[PDB]
């Protein structure tokens, strides 16, 4: 099914912009 | 000869005469911030719908539709990395070139690293590549437009053409050209969607052309040549994975890998490094204001596969033996080229599918993309002239007379130009949209590597940069001339060209010569003494907020990039809705 490639690809982006977030706030602060 | 489409073309130049008189008659083109930076004073709207027209071409048009009906639906890696490429633009670099306070790119790394040298080097590269990668593409895909739709000369019509577009660059600067690719942007979308429509409405909608695509293979497969003979299977019968993007990494004709690393190096250069794109970020009103415009020209680069590459594949449904011709005899015969005539795929669509009114939009729509691309190159290459190398010249000049030399420098270019036709004109078939993208392979990535190094890296220093640069053209020069030596041919007639040459994907050489530029850039540079932090405020991502006396190795109300944090929240969040709109449309078609 197409939907469900788009649907992971934006939850993998989603974990990934999450991982962004946990490394600039414990090692840049 | 229509009544309607000529009213419709002329409607077109009332709009773009228009704009360009309401801007010149607001803006002041008395000085060189004026005439070369807009004022630095361009809202969100000019910001993006300029990005988007600078880069959309007759080649777009000419090119991703031939691309689509002869490959499928791969060719949209090429538009759709930009958006990811968009962000780093707003988000990394421009701040640093709003912090650096330079009005070309080559005054950046003047500014970063201190030589002479590298300011120049960069000056007469970029110049090339804009003769040979932007310029060429434009002249081309608008002789294809107007062979197949119009019939009229292809040497006169280009000259016509980049006449207009020369007094259209010299009369009013970059404020007009922007303003008015705000009209310009509204005529190509407006227009290639009507078009898309009466595609999509053809072949019976979109499940129509997912389920007639693999079929649409030409009936004309034997040749009259002797040593031809039968066209094989493989080159006559659509690719069997055409509907996915993500293609083979060892096998496939834009592999996976290639497509998303080489084109974010290459795709990094042409919008992060590249004064054509980053012009129109350099005249922006604030920081805040080019993010905006970063993420409008971000949302509408996805626009170009429902655009263009669909309806090319639409295209080859519609007229599979003349669209996905394979016998030499046959391509002579239906575009005038041996090796293949996937080119008329979007020209015929207009010439065979629109009504009597909007065959003349169509045509409006085509010298919009021509018009807008070629007056941004045109510029560009007028302030990296003007500002490079005619002050190296002559320091002492002064605002007036490099508003003289820039205007004089448009007109060089179109002549230059009008020279170069004939040889562009030599490139048969869709090779040249595969040479473009190989030049630029090949050339680019050294230029990406030092960037990157130069904004990111403090440590890299001018000994490091300037070799960097010096050992990728030499490396990539390798690729480049060994290949032009052997040509390319086609399927039916494959090159004799040495397969370790040919057989990495040019989209792998740009990876592997990256990092090659890099490497050599850091080591020469850790060989040699550094540049302290005082030669280096304001310069570097790292010093982008000093507050702290630069000393130049080489008025503040530019220095400063802070925005307001509830407009800052806004186009933050808007990039990350606007990423995973992006995402989840890569993965759809991968
Ligand atoms: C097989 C090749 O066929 C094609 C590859 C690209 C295109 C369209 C095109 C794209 C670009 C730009 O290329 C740069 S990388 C230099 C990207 O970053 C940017 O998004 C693109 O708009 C430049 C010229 C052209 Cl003709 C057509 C056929
Ligand atoms: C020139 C040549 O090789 N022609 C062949 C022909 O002999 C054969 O009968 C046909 C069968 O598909 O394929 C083709
Ligand atoms: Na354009």
């Amino acid at each position: 099914q197409p939907w469900m490639q788009g649907l992971i690809a934006v939850a993998v982006f989603l974990v990934l912009v999450a991982i962004a977030f946990a490394v600039n706030h414990f090692w840049c602060q | 000869d229509n009544p309607a489409d000529i009213l419709v073309i002329a409607a077109y130049f009332l709009l773009v005469i228009g704009v360009g008189l309401w801007s010149m008659c607001r803006t002041n083109r008395g000085t060189v911030g004026g005439y070369f930076l807009a004022g630095r004073s361009m809202v969100w709207w000019p910001v993006g719908a300029s990005l988007f027209a600078s880069n959309i071409g007759s080649g777009h048009f000419v090119g991703l539709a031939g691309t689509g009906a002869a490959s499928g639906l791969a060719v949209a890696g090429f538009e759709w990395n930009a958006l990811f490429v968009v962000l780093l633009l707003g988000w990394l670099f421009a701040p640093v070139y709003l912090t650096a306070g330079v009005i070309t790119m080559p005054q950046y790394l003047r500014k970063r690293f201190g030589g002479r040298r590298i300011r120049l080097y960069l000056s007469v590269l970029s110049l090339f590549l804009y003769i040979f990668t932007k310029i060429s593409v434009d002249m081309f895909s608008g002789a294809v437009f107007i062979q197949q739709a119009l019939g009229w000369n292809i040497y006169a019509s280009v000259i016509a053409l980049l006449g207009i577009t020369m007094i259209y660059t010299v009369t009013g600067g970059l404020a007009a050209l922007m303003y008015t690719d705000t009209v310009q942007t509204f005529v190509i979308l407006g227009g290639a969607c009507i078009l898309m429509g009466y595609a999509f409405h053809e072949v019976g909608g979109y499940s129509g052309l997912f389920d007639k695509y693999l079929g649409a293979a030409t009936s004309l497969t034997v040749s009259e040549d002797p040593a031809v003979g039968n066209i094989s299977s493989f080159c006559y019968r659509p690719r069997p994975d055409s509907y996915h993007l993500l293609r083979h990494p060892v096998t496939g004709d834009l592999p996976w890998p290639a497509l998303l690393l080489g084109l974010t190096i290459v795709s990094g250069w042409y919008w992060c490094s590249d004064q054509v794109i980053v012009q129109r970020c350099l005249a922006g009103k604030s920081l805040t204001h080019i993010k905006a415009g970063c993420i409008l020209c971000g949302y509408l680069k996805l626009t170009p596969m429902f655009l263009m590459v669909m309806p090319g594949m639409i295209s080859r449904i519609l007229y599979p033996d003349e669209v996905a011709c394979v016998v030499p005899e046959v391509c002579r015969r239906v575009c005038g080229t041996e090796v293949g005539c996937s080119n008329i795929a979007y020209p015929r669509l207009v010439v065979k599918l629109m009504p009597n009114g909007l065959r003349g939009l169509m045509l409006a729509v085509m010298l919009a993309a021509l018009m807008s691309s070629l007056a941004s190159i045109f510029n560009s290459s007028s302030t990296l002239f003007t500002m490079d190398i005619y002050t190296r010249l002559r320091p002492r000049a002064g605002d007036r007379e490099l508003l003289l030399v820039g205007r004089l420098w448009v007109v060089f270019i179109v002549v230059v130009s009008v020279a170069w036709l004939p040889v562009v004109q030599a490139a048969q078939g869709g090779q040249l949209f595969d040479y473009i993208q190989a030049v630029s392979s090949y050339l680019a990535p050294p230029v990406s590597a030092v960037f990157v190094l130069a904004l990111f890296v403090p440590r890299v220093n001018e000994q490091g940069a300037f070799w960097g640069l010096i050992g990728g053209l030499l490396m990539g020069l390798a690729r480049l001339i060994p290949e032009f030596s052997f040509g390319s041919g086609s399927c039916v007639q494959p090159s004799a060209c040495p397969a370790f040459l040919c057989g990495v994907h040019y989209l792998y050489f740009a990876i592997v010569l990256f990092f090659c530029s890099g490497l050599l850039t850091l080591t020469v540079s850790l060989c040699t003494a550094p540049i302290p932090r005082k030669h280096l405020h304001r310069l570097v991502f790292s010093l982008r907020h000093s507050k702290e006396e630069r000393e130049d190795l080489d008025a503040r109300r530019l220095e400063d990039i802070s925005e307001d944090p509830s407009w800052a929240r806004v186009v933050n969040l808007n990039a990350l809705l606007m990423m995973a709109v992006a995402v989840f449309l890569w993965g759809f078609y991968a």
